[PDB]
């Protein structure tokens, strides 16, 4: 019976993150010389050109990792990453100005990432 | 003097720092604003001395002890942070869990 | 992915089941229920979630159901309820409760909640968050006295004076139409609600009616100005038609009447019934006993709470110092021993416990300190705890009945009383963004941050020649809100419903936001928030040992408090 | 009669030819020419040339080209020159710069420059002279960072910030309509002029825009609130219709794009890149690079200005705390070391020195010391007279070229940026009177008196109980300009143009001076004065290494500052 | 530190009454201000001592005497009033006719 | 204690006085302010003893010597002016070069 000034005595348990929706295991590598840290809720295929991965697997998707927190890529390293699906409206709007719509506009979101040369378009 | 303002306002500090350091010699553990106090002067007063900001990090942490101060106090405080006017201009000290 | 428990507090704040210790205290409060989405948790910061086309949205304008700020992750503290939640604020006021951030990409987004380019954000998360305290019993005797309030986490400041006047020193009165056109002028340069109360005395009704006219608020009924069954009466008269509080300390020496004499001037009319136990005054010396009636709105002030080893050598003193009152006079020595009880500070305490007495307040700079009545209502609760056990009601281990009982002593309950609920007292939707923000170990000793109409007024905050706002020394501040025209949109001056009509606004130019009075003539002790509790007080003339339900209550007073020694340079 | 030349300079101030130390350094500014008529200089007090039917005209009414203020004997130090004049003041801007005095029996004096009966004197033989500092990066967090920037001779306060809010303490914002609304009427209470950003981000134009509308005077696209090409888009689209600046902390963590993929947002247009050497932030590691370009106006912040031996240690701590950042997370310490480089800060030294770095700022209360832009500023150039030697541009032994290379990162240059240099940032005829008189023993240290809007608003000054103003304590005070009605006289808040057509001053009951911001889209890096290189600046991505026309720029970190432990007392 | 308006304020008292004492040291009769800071000042050292408030208004009444003080002081203090912090949470102290 | 505005004012330059003493004692030159507040707080405090203006004025000149501050200090004080109450009432005192 210490007693710490306002400490916490958290329940038993753990917390499931985006809990329900598809996950998604892709392959992610950062080509350029300068690191490149993404954060929990970008839309994972309007990240930095550089990075080279299956950009339609990227598509009305963001990291499944906690809120507010961010996956590092140093210069050259490639590792894998888990994806969790974009929920509310499923809509981005912005960021790359890849989607400014529906996520379900995968021919035109892919179509506009080769013209400005996002690595990873099949 | 031509004091600016964040001299008026440490001054305090230097006040607060001596009350508890007296506080400290007729044998009371002390509170969290006293040893905050006491921390706080002790790390302007090393930057007045020409320390370097790596000196008064490692110096800040054994400056009090746990039996210097109340329960809970030692818990209370996670990172006491001062600037002062070091032989190279004003820097920023940041002690991490000074009283452990 | 799964986040352990401690990690998740650590980020997020607690979430459901989670229990946080107020201060040093033993009162534990618990996570009821959680607003949140899991992995959808907003914060800000880089690489953070409130992002532009991330949990900030990018398209809509701010009328378009975007928010003014954010309080995200708040662990709420109030009479609702304790819980998790973010908090948005629009226009000054409290617009959602829920979940905040982008529906574009977002589960759970409560829909007036977005986050978009209009949008401020404050991190609650690891922050107790509670409505601004409301004190009722306030002296204007000294301007300083603002922000010892504010620093406490007080937001409302309900009662009289013209400064250091001797009524002033005596009475929370403001008398008359010239000196209430005064005091609301001097109110414009105050950073704190505000309401003005008259003198609750005379024997015709237009000297009364010309202060609720003028911009009163409320009246107060106090012996110093003669505690009579006809000022009694007139009060009430006045209240009844111009529907706003009344507030009495009655005739301590019993020279018109006793109690029942008080009580049949009173005539079953609602009042509100100052410092109940009768230290800070009134009929000597059963006045506790009011806090048994259904019409009776019962508050104690804060220099008795709760009952300590040092309470009865300090007030016996301070009595007798501040009435001239000589040790060897024997009529001087039975007032006082009449006046200040062991017996009925020691109920007082399990008076609290029980709902039986619903509200706290300071009697700020009269006879107690502007900034205790949330210390001293967490001290009471702690000792309660301690001599009495848990509440039977408690449940999981938690103190959160006690908490809610308690909370609501200085939040809610005054709102009620006073007709000002509708605007303040507690976090709702459709409230005044009054809001401060605790850290765990400092809770209800002093405030981190004090919100005032959605903007920060006060806050302890460091350094401003350095670099970054933490540095030495951390001290008390007043904030942008209290700053330039802006004290005028961060604080509301509470008025008669006939002075608003009247104009009297603006026949003094008053810019504040203005308050109206309403709904006090038709509440009463069932109305009191987790205090509603009527029963027969009897206090025994011989020993002024008090009984409910047939059982003596007494308590020992403690030698140490929490939320003390721990935390005060003096 | 002739005087020697030390007694010359010890009644009326240097004059051609003679050198003067700025503060402890080893900088020498030497007076280039002089308007005085030897004889007949302008001075004030018993038996001196001031005097009716003297050297003050007795004849001429207020409108007849007399002055309200007459600075005697100034030494002026501006991008314009450094030299010796008078400096004449009339409703609150300058009017002439020149020779003051009585036409009736002086020769040379300035046609409108007449000392009459309307005209105060101020004594500034033995001062130097400089337009008020214009800080460009302010978090308004704590209203008691105005005095501190008044002390240092900061004039104008750029920026954005609802106080100690989350969003405020990491960027310089005020967002949307309301939150600008608040801000600009708590502004009527702050004794500094200001200009307000709002937040640089949206993918639809109208929730931006809809900030400039409500009062913003520019926007801010900031990491934290997602600075990515749409936002910057948005931004500059917004800010090419509205004729406002647009300042950018870029993305460090390279998310959305690397150095190049901002520059393609920016596509040409004009932009202030903050603290462009990236410690306080921006693309890692290479942000620094934005100072070639031409179309960007680059400013850096204070703390790493200049690279000292505590330098290193003292960022990577505070990046570390600030952003909760553990000492054992691989991923922590990474970014740490890709945002704190001793190559990168070390080249910024050199850059500011080689006109490449056009302004200074604070970043005051986020990661920086809203008093000590000047001071850091001749800290640098003293620094970089030590290292690198006279630049090859200096005569005669003196400073002059770095002293106007210097004095124009932090007057002339940022108000160029702003849109602001038609009312303030020089001493020209026709600007508005914010002056700062330093003693020289004092210069970039501590101001001795700070004139705004021709009155004096803060000074070191003594004892207010004393028979004369000079006995202890000397400190920093507010003077009459902060006092009453006068605050609204003595300031500005600048505005957008579309604001100020709507009439948001009359509709928020703003009593300030109302600037206009304008002129921000059609200038470059051409248009800093002296500071206008534009060159290919490479950062290797492996070693950190800055190269210029093929050269490493690198120099070592010092132990020792002028400026420093000679003066303040913690 | 967290210093609320009250704890800024009081630190003046501190200060006060060490500037007293000097004057004391070296062998001046203490004035009207000196002598209620040096009574205020030991109050309020009392209370975080942990004394109680009977103890203290016994106390107060020995801190100084007659011969310490200008001709008059004792006569322009009735009684000293100081607040502080006791174990049991905040309280007031009177000090009655402190210098007899 | 009946404080006005000036004794409010003044504790300041003795409490900065003390800090300059306490460096001084851990072998540090002195800086400007630091030199003004202990020549001041001297003035001050002689005025409090019952000295006369003229003898202050003498004894301000050798309270601090060249070797008690740091480079340029001396050149930097022209003069230190102070009001204290002597026993007639306020009076000035301009101590002229006090650091030769
Ligand atoms: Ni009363
Ligand atoms: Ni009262
Ligand atoms: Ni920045
Ligand atoms: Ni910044
Ligand atoms: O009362
Ligand atoms: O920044």
């Amino acid at each position: 019976n210490y007693i710490v000034p306002g400490e916490y005595r958290v329940a038993e348990g753990e917390i499931e993150i985006n809990a329900g929706r598809e996950k998604t295991t892709i392959r992610v590598s950062n080509t350029g010389d300068r690191p490149i840290q993404v954060g929990s809720h970008i839309h994972f295929v309007e990240v930095n050109k550089e990075l080279l991965f299956d950009r339609a697997e990227g598509i009305g998707r963001r990291l499944n990792i906690p809120s507010g927190t961010a996956a590092r890529f140093e210069p050259g390293e490639e590792m894998e990453v888990e994806l969790t699906e974009l929920g509310g409206n499923r809509e981005v709007f912005g960021i790359s100005d890849l989607t400014n719509g529906s996520v379900d506009n995968k021919e035109l979101i892919l179509q506009r990432a080769k013209e400005l040369g996002y690595k990873g378009v099949e | 003097m031509h004091l600016n303002p964040a001299e008026k306002e440490k001054l305090q500090i230097f006040l607060a720092s001596e009350l508890a350091l007296k506080r400290k010699a007729r044998g009371l553990k002390l509170n969290y604003p006293e040893a905050v106090a006491i921390i706080t002067s002790f790390i302007m007063e090393g930057a007045r001395d020409g320390k370097t900001v790596a000196m008064l990090m490692e110096e800040g942490k054994h400056v009090l002890t746990r039996d210097d101060v109340m329960e809970g106090v030692p818990e209370m405080i996670d990172d006491i942070q001062a600037e002062a006017t070091f032989p190279d201009g004003t820097k920023l000290v940041t002690v991490h869990n000074p009283i452990s | 992915m799964k986040i352990n428990r401690q990690q998740y507090a650590e980020s997020y704040g607690p979430t459901v089941g989670d229990q946080v210790r107020l201060a040093d205290t033993d009162l534990w409060i618990e996570v009821e229920k959680d607003y949140t989405t899991y992995g959808d948790e907003a914060n800000f910061g880089g690489g953070k979630v409130l992002r532009e086309g991330m949990g900030e949205n990018g398209t809509y304008t701010r009328t378009e159901n975007v928010l003014d700020l954010l309080l995200t992750n708040a662990l709420i503290l109030d009479y609702t309820g304790i819980y998790k939640a973010d908090i948005g604020v629009k226009d000054g006021y409290i617009v959602g409760i829920g979940k905040g951030g982008n529906p574009d990409i977002m589960d759970g987004v409560t829909p007036n909640m977005i986050v978009g380019t209009a949008t401020e954000v404050i991190a609650a998360e690891g922050k107790i968050v509670t409505a601004g305290g409301i004190d009722t019993h306030v002296h204007f005797i000294n301007p300083d006295q603002v922000d010892v309030a504010l620093a406490n986490g007080i937001t409302t400041l309900f009662g009289g004076g013209t400064g250091p006047a001797e009524g002033s020193k005596a009475t929370t009165v403001t008398p008359g139409p010239w000196n209430i056109e005064k005091m609301l002028k001097s109110t414009e340069g105050l950073p704190i609600n505000v309401g003005i109360l008259g003198k609750g005395h005379g024997s015709s009704i237009a000297p009364i009616m010309e202060q609720i006219d003028a911009g009163a608020a409320g009246l107060k009924i106090h012996e110093d100005w003669g505690a009579t069954p006809a000022s009694i009466d007139r009060s009430l008269t006045v209240a009844d038609e111009a529907d706003v509080q009344v507030a009495i300390h009655s005739d301590t020496l019993n020279e018109a009447g006793f109690l029942e004499d008080t009580l049949r001037a009173i005539n079953g009319r609602v009042i509100h019934s100052f410092h109940v136990e009768g230290a800070g005054g009134g009929h000597a010396p059963d006045i506790m006993a009011m806090a048994g009636h259904p019409n009776v709105l019962p508050s104690s002030t804060n220099p008795t709470r709760p009952f300590t080893v040092n309470t009865i050598d300090e007030h016996l003193d301070m009595l007798m110092v501040c009435h001239h009152l000589k040790q060897n006079i024997p009529e001087d020595v039975a007032f006082a021993d009449s006046r200040i009880r062991p017996e009925t500070i020691a109920a007082e305490d399990i008076l609290h416990d029980l709902g039986i007495i619903s509200m706290m307040s300071t009697d700020a700079l009269a006879m107690g300190r502007a900034g205790e009545m949330v210390l001293r209502t967490w001290q009471t609760a702690d000792k309660m705890k301690k001599q009495r056990g848990p509440l039977a009601e408690e449940k999981n281990g938690s103190d959160n009945f006690r908490a809610k009982r308690y909370v609501s002593k200085y939040t809610i309950n005054p709102a009620i009383a006073q007709g000002i609920a509708h605007e303040v007292g507690s976090i709702e939707e459709g409230k005044f963004a009054d809001l401060v923000l605790w850290e765990p170990k400092f809770f209800g000793v002093k405030a981190d941050r004090v919100i005032k109409g959605g903007i920060i007024a006060y806050a302890q905050i460091g350094d401003p020649s350095a670099s970054i706002p933490t540095p030495q020394p951390v001290m008390g501040r007043r904030m942008y809100g209290t700053v330039g025209d802006l004290i005028h949109d961060t604080n509301i001056t509470f008025m008669s419903k006939s002075s608003i009509q009247q104009g009297v606004p603006a026949k003094l130019g008053l810019k504040r936001r203005i308050g109206t009075v309403k709904n006090c003539r038709n509440i009463g002790k069932k109305d009191m928030k987790w205090n509603d509790v009527t029963t027969d007080i009897d206090i025994n003339p011989e020993t002024y040992e008090v009984k409910v339900d047939g059982e003596v209550l007494t308590c020992e007073p403690v030698k140490e408090l929490p939320m003390a020694q721990r935390y005060f340079l003096f």
